[PDB]
DNA sequence: TCCCTAGTCTCCAGGCACG
DNA sequence: CGTGCCTGGAGACTAGGGAGTAATCCCCTTGGCGGTTAAAACGCGGGGGACAGCGCGTACGTGCGTTTAAGCGGTGCTAGAGCTGTCTACGACCAATTGAGCGGCCTCGGCACCGGGATTCTCGA
DNA sequence: TCGAGAATCCCGGTGCCGAGGCCGCTCAATTGGTCGTAGACAGCTCTAGCACCGCTTAAACGCACGTACGCGCTGTCCCCCGCGTTTTAACCGCCAAGGGGATTA
C-alpha cells in the first residue's frame, strides 16, 4: 500500500460527487497533491515555531501557516472548516 | 473512531503519525492532525468539485488528468497556490492569442 | 490550403491533446549520452524515463509559450532565437 | 553520442511549439532549442545521478528525479 | 501548636514576595502557614504535614529541616543577605515595594537615614510613609477607633444627614483592634446609574475638623490618607493611624459593607452558599446564575440580610462572619 | 491619531525616475508611472499580508524585522544583513 | 543657453545613479505609504524603524529587477522609451 | 540575552585571508546572514535526502552528497576537497 | 584541544554541532557532518572575502563596504548561481550600461 | 511553588484496510 | 471473502501554564508644529524617439513522394533492488571542566567632507 | 576641431566616530565515562533494465513552391528631456498628550 490515502480520496470524491468515476493516474495525482500540501503546511508550521521558539506543534501555528499558503476566499473557507472540525473534536 | 470523532474522511490517525515520524516539532498538538486533515480535505474537494465540474463540461465519467489539469488553470486562487506543480499527461489550456487569429 | 489554417488546427489539436509528442527512443539515448558525462555504466528505471521526457515537454512548453507571448511584446509574429534568449534572461535561467 | 541531440526532430519541435501555441517559428529557432532542451536535462541529470550516488545504487530510480526536480523547483506530479 | 514552622515559613514569603517577586511562591507559602498555624497540633514529620492541602514537596523538605536543625541553610543564608535585609527593610515603609526597595538598594539608600536623606527621591505617597512609618505600624485599641470612627460620623451627619458612613472590616466583626480604618459610605443620589464632589465635601469637613491630618490620594470613589485622634491638650498625641473612605452606590452599598466586614473565610464560605444556590455574590451587588453560568440581572441591594436570604442563607451578625 | 489615506502618490515621478536610471533606462514615459505605483503596491501587499501574519502568529504587536525577512523568505527574496 | 544633448543628461546620473547605494525613495513617504497598506491589515499595529528602512529597501530591490527587465524589453523591441505595455509583458515573463 | 553571531570567526578568517583589509559592522551583519542562509540550506538538503534515505542518521556521506547538490560550478568541486580532508583530519586526531 | 584546531579550521567546530542538534534537522548526527560543514563554510567565505579585499583594493577603500561586497558578489559567476535570490542591502547593483544606449555619432 | 489539563508511552481490540 | 494488521480508547506517566484586578501617579513614547531648504511640481521649447506605410525577398509554412527509425509484437537473461539476520561501532547522553567567546569601555586613525584647484568631457559652431 | 564652460577628479586639510583592541567574566565545547541501537555488512531472492530481433508504419526527411511578414527604407509627428521657475513637504528639531508601569488595596 505504501501508506496512501487512495481510500480517503475514493470516500471523499463519492461524498462530493457519488455518480463519477476516477482514473488511477488521476488517483496517483491526487496522492501526491495531498502528500505536497501536507509537506508545505508542515514545513511552513515548523518554520512558524522555529521563528515563534516554541517547543510543540499546536493548532495556532497550523492555523498561522494555513493562512500563510492559502489565498484569500480560499484560506478563509480552509479555517473556517478548520475551526468547526476543531470545535466538533473538542467538543465531542 | 478519530475520524468518525472529527467527522472527516482522510485519516486522521494517519495524519498523526506522519507529522510524528515527519520530525517537524518536539511536541505536536492533538488537534493539530485534526485542522492538518481538515485543510486537505477542503482542499481536496475544491481539487474533486472542480474536477467533476469538468468532467461534465467534457461529458466524461471517469476523472481524467486532462480535466484535472484544465480545472487547475482555470481556477485563479488554484493557480496561483499550484503554479509551480506540473502535471503528467495533463496536457495545456487552450489558450489562442488574439494577434495569431486572422 | 490556406497558410496558418493548418497551422491553426494543428495548434488547437496540440493543445486539445495531452500525449508526449517526443520520441521515447531518441530521448532515452539523450538521456544516456548525458549520464555518461556524470557516470558511466548507470540504469535508468523506464518509468523514471517517461517523467524525465515529460518534464522536458513541460520546459519547452514553456519556453515556447514565453517566447511567443514575447515575439507579441516585440510585434513579430515569428518566434526568434532572440526572443528564446529574452526569456531565458527574463525568466534568470542564465 | 551518435549527435543524440539531433535526435530532437524538426518536425517534433514543431510539434512541442505548436503544443505550446507558437505561431511562426524560425529556422535557428530549431538548434538554440536543441541546446537549451540539453541545459535543462544535464542540470537535472546531474542532480539525479548525484542522488542515486547517495543512494549507492547502481540504477536511477524516478523518485530521485521527482526529488532532483523539486531541488530545480519544478514540481511534478505523476509518480508518486 | 506549629508556631515557629508558620514563622520560619512567613519570613520565607516575604523573601518570594517582595525579594524575589514571586506572588505565585509567595501565595502559596502564605496559604501554607495558615494551614500550618491553624492545625492545633504539632509538627513532627514533614510528611504528616504533608497531609494538609497546599503542603508539597519544598514545604516538607522546609519543615522537615527546620524541624531537624532548627533552622533553614537558606533562610539563614538570605536573612545576612545585606541587599535582602535592605530590600526587606525599605519594603516595610508605605509606598516602596519590590522595584522601588530594589531600585533604593541599587543606588545605596538601605536605611531609613537614607530615606529621609533622599526626600527629593521620595514621593507625597512615599514622603508620608517615612514620616508616619512608625506610626502606621502601631495597632489601633478599639477605644481609640471607636472614638475616630465616631468622630467620623459625626463628620459625616455635619457634611450630610443622608450620607450613610459604615466602620466595616475587624471593628464591624468586633475585633478588639485593627491596623486602620476602612469607611464604607453611600449617598441615596450616588448610585449606580447616578456626585462626583460627593466624597470631596466630606474630604473637606474631615481636614477642616482636623481629623485627617494627611491625605495621600483623593478620588471620586475612593480617599486614602493619615488620620489621628486628637489628645486632650495634656497627654501624649495619639499615633498616626490610615483612614480610607469609598464611596459606594445606594443599591451597592450594603453589599461592598457585607464584603467589606469580613472575614476571608466568612466571605468564601458566603460566596460558595450562593454559587451553590445559583447565585453570584460580589463587593458590588448579588446576581441569579444561569443553567449555563451566564449570570442574569444582579438582584437588588439593600440590606446584608436580603443578601443572605437571597443566598437561602441565615443572616448572621459581623461577630459571628469570622468564617 | 487620526488615519490618513491616499498615500499612493506619495511616490513621486522624479522617484520613480530615479529608481529608473538606477535601473538605467533611457527614456520613460509618464504613464509608467502610474502602472509602477500599481506594482508596487502589490508586492508590498504581498509581502505586508504575510508580515502582519507572521506578527500576529507570534501574538506581538509591532512589525519585527525578523518577521520581515521570515516573509521575504516566504515570498523568495532572501534579502540578507537585515536581521 | 549652453543647454547639454536631450539624451545627455540622461545618459549623465545613470552612471551615477548606478555607482550610488542610497536609497533613492523619501523615508517619510515610504513609512506614510507603509503605515497606509498595513492600517488595512489590521488596525493599531506598530512596524519597527528597521523594518520600514528594509521593506522600502526591498521594494527597491524589486523595483529596480522590474525597472532593468523592462529595459531589457525595450531593447528586445528595438525601442529606447519603456512603456507600460513592457512592464506588463515583464511582469507577464515572470510569471507575477 | 546573549546574541550569537559569526563575527569572530568572521573576523579570523578575514585576517587569513587579507591581513591588511578592514570591514563595516554592517558588512560583517550580511556576511554572517549568507553564513546562516548557507547553514540552513546545507541542513534541509541533508535532512531531505535522509529522509529520501530513510536513514536516521546524519552523515559526512550525507554532508557531501548536500554540497555537490547546492553548491554550483568550481566551488562545488574545490569544497569537498577542502571536506574530505579537513575530515581526514578528524579521522587523524 | 578544539575540534577545529583538530581539523585545522577557523570556522568554530562544536558551535555548528550545537546548531545542527538543536536544529531538529535529523534524529542523529554524525560525527565528520560537522567537519564538512564547517569547511563549505570556510571555503565559502574565503572566496567571498578574497573578492571583497580585490575590489576594496580596487576602490581604494581599506574597509569592507556594503557595496564592495555586493560587486564581488556580481562578479563571480558561480557566486551569482549560489547568490541570484539574495538581496544585499546598501550593495547597489553593477554597472551594466546598454549598448544601444550609447551615443554614436 | 501547586495545580490541572494536555502531551508522551503503552496497551489490547472491535474493527477498517487489503490482496 | 476471509484476514491481517491497527489505530482508538483507556490507563500510566509526565510537562507547560496560570493561579488578581482596580486606583492613582509618573516617565517614556508618540504625535503634531514650524522654519527651510533641498526637492518636487510646473511650465515651455523642440527634437529625437515612436510610429505608420511601402517594397521586397526570402524564408517559412505547405503539399507531396519517400524511408527509415521508432514503436511494437515477441524472445531471454542477468545486475542488482530489495529484504533479512547479526553485531558492532557508535552516536547519544551525563557529569565535571576550563577557556573561546562575549559584554563593556576606550581610541586613534579611516574616511567622509569641504574647499580649492587642476582635469577632462562636451555641446556648439 | 577647438573652445568655453561645466561636470569630475585629485589633493590638502579637518574633524569625527567606529574597528578593533583589550580586559574581566562566564556557559558551552572538551574529556571521559557508559549503553541502547542504526545501519553495516554479509547474504539471499526475485525483477526489471537491458538486450536483441522481425514487422509495421507513420514520423520524418528531402524537396518544389508560393507569399507575407521582417525588415529596412521613408516621412512625420508629439512626448518627454532639459532647463528654468515656483511651491512645498520632509525633516530635523522642538514641543506637549497618553500608554505602560510602579506600588498598593
Amino acid at each position: 500500500r505504501k501508506e496512501s490515502y487512495s481510500v480517503y480520496v475514493y470516500k471523499v470524491l463519492k461524498q462530493v460527487h457519488p455518480d463519477t468515476g476516477i482514473s488511477s493516474k488521476a488517483m496517483g495525482i491526487m496522492n501526491s497533491f495531498v502528500n505536497d500540501i501536507f509537506e508545505r503546511i508542515a514545513g511552513e508550521a515548523s518554520r512558524l515555531a522555529h521563528y515563534n521558539k516554541r517547543s510543540t506543534i499546536t493548532s495556532r501555528e497550523i492555523q498561522t501557516a494555513v493562512r500563510l499558503l492559502l489565498p484569500g476566499e480560499l484560506a478563509k473557507h480552509a479555517v473556517s472548516e478548520g475551526t468547526k472540525a476543531v470545535t466538533k473534536y473538542t467538543s465531542s | 473512531t478519530r475520524s468518525s470523532r472529527a467527522g472527516l474522511q482522510f485519516p486522521v490517525g494517519r495524519v498523526h503519525r506522519l507529522l510524528r515520524k515527519g520530525n517537524y516539532a518536539e511536541r505536536v498538538g492533538a488537534g493539530a492532525p485534526v485542522y492538518l486533515a481538515a485543510v486537505l480535505e477542503y482542499l481536496t474537494a475544491e481539487i474533486l468539485e472542480l474536477a467533476g465540474n469538468a468532467a461534465r463540461d467534457n461529458k466524461k465519467t471517469r476523472i481524467i488528468p486532462r480535466h484535472l489539469q484544465l480545472a487547475i488553470r482555470n481556477d485563479e486562487e488554484l493557480n496561483k497556490l499550484l503554479g509551480k506543480v506540473t502535471i503528467a499527461q495533463g496536457g495545456v489550456l487552450p489558450n489562442i492569442q488574439a494577434v495569431l487569429l486572422p | 490550403y490556406r497558410p496558418g489554417t493548418v497551422a491553426l488546427r494543428e495548434i488547437r489539436r496540440y493543445q486539445k491533446s495531452t500525449e508526449l509528442l517526443i520520441r521515447k527512443l531518441p530521448f532515452q539515448r539523450l538521456v544516456r549520452e548525458i549520464a555518461q558525462d556524470f557516470k558511466t555504466d548507470l540504469r535508468f528505471q523506464s518509468s523514471a524515463v517517461m517523467a524525465l521526457q515529460e518534464a522536458s515537454e513541460a520546459y519547452l512548453v514553456g519556453l515556447f509559450e514565453d517566447t511567443n507571448l514575447a515575439a507579441i511584446h516585440a510585434k513579430r509574429v515569428t518566434i526568434m532565437p532572440k526572443d528564446i534568449q529574452l526569456a531565458r534572461r527574463i525568466r534568470g535561467e542564465r | 553520442l551518435r549527435d543524440n541531440i539531433q535526435g530532437i526532430t524538426k518536425p517534433a519541435i514543431r510539434r512541442l511549439a505548436r503544443r505550446g501555441g507558437v505561431k511562426r517559428i524560425s529556422g535557428l529557432i530549431y538548434e538554440e532549442t536543441r541546446g537549451v532542451l540539453k541545459v535543462f536535462l544535464e542540470n537535472v541529470i546531474r542532480d539525479a545521478v548525484t542522488y542515486t550516488e547517495h543512494a549507492k545504487r547502481k540504477t536511477v530510480t524516478a523518485m530521485d528525479v521527482v526529488y532532483a526536480l523539486k531541488r530545480q523547483g519544478r514540481t511534478l506530479y505523476g509518480f508518486g | 501548636l506549629n508556631g515557629g514552622i508558620t514563622d520560619m515559613l512567613t519570613e520565607l514569603a516575604n523573601f518570594e514576595k517582595n525579594v524575589s517577586q514571586a506572588i505565585h511562591k509567595y501565595n502559596a507559602y502564605r496559604k501554607a502557614a495558615s494551614v500550618i498555624a491553624k492545625y492545633p497540633h504539632k509538627i513532627k514529620s514533614g510528611a504528616e504535614a504533608k497531609k494538609l492541602p497546599g503542603v508539597g514537596t519544598k514545604i516538607a523538605e522546609k519543615i522537615d529541616e527546620f524541624l531537624a536543625t532548627g533552622k533553614l541553610r537558606k533562610l539563614e543564608k538570605i536573612r545576612q543577605d545585606d541587599t535582602s535585609s535592605s530590600i526587606n527593610f525599605l519594603t516595610r515603609v508605605s509606598g516602596i515595594g519590590p522595584s522601588a526597595a530594589r531600585k533604593f538598594v541599587d543606588e545605596g539608600i538601605k536605611t531609613l537615614e537614607d530615606l529621609r536623606k533622599n526626600e527629593d527621591k521620595l514621593n507625597h505617597h512615599q514622603r508620608i510613609g517615612l514620616k508616619y512609618f512608625g506610626d502606621f505600624e502601631k495597632r489601633i485599641p478599639r477605644e481609640e477607633m471607636l472614638q475616630m470612627q465616631d468622630i467620623v460620623l459625626n463628620e459625616v451627619k455635619k457634611v450630610d444627614s443622608e450620607y450613610i458612613a459604615t466602620v466595616c472590616g475587624s471593628f464591624r466583626r468586633g475585633a478588639e483592634s485593627s491596623g486602620d480604618m476602612d469607611v464604607l459610605l453611600t449617598h441615596p443620589s450616588f448610585t449606580s446609574e447616578s456626585q462626583p464632589k460627593l466624597l470631596h465635601q466630606v474630604v473637606e469637613q474631615l481636614q477642616k475638623v482636623h481629623f485627617i491630618t494627611d491625605t495621600l490620594s483623593k478620588g471620586e470613589t475612593k480617599f486614602m490618607g493619615v488620620c489621628q485622634l486628637p489628645s486632650k491638650n495634656d497627654e501624649k498625641e495619639y499615633p498616626h493611624r490610615r483612614i480610607d473612605i469609598r464611596l459606594i452606590p445606594k443599591d451597592q452599598y450594603y453589599c461592598g459593607v457585607l464584603y467589606f466586614t469580613g472575614s476571608d473565610i466568612f466571605n468564601k464560605n458566603m460566596r460558595a452558599h450562593a454559587l451553590e444556590k445559583g447565585f453570584t455574590i460580589n463587593e458590588y451587588t448579588i446576581r441569579p446564575l444561569g443553567v449555563t453560568g451566564v449570570a442574569g440581572e444582579p438582584l437588588p441591594v439593600d440590606s446584608e440580610k436580603d443578601i443572605f436570604d437571597y443566598i437561602q442563607w441565615k443572616y448572621r451578625e459581623p461577630k459571628d462572619r469570622s468564617e
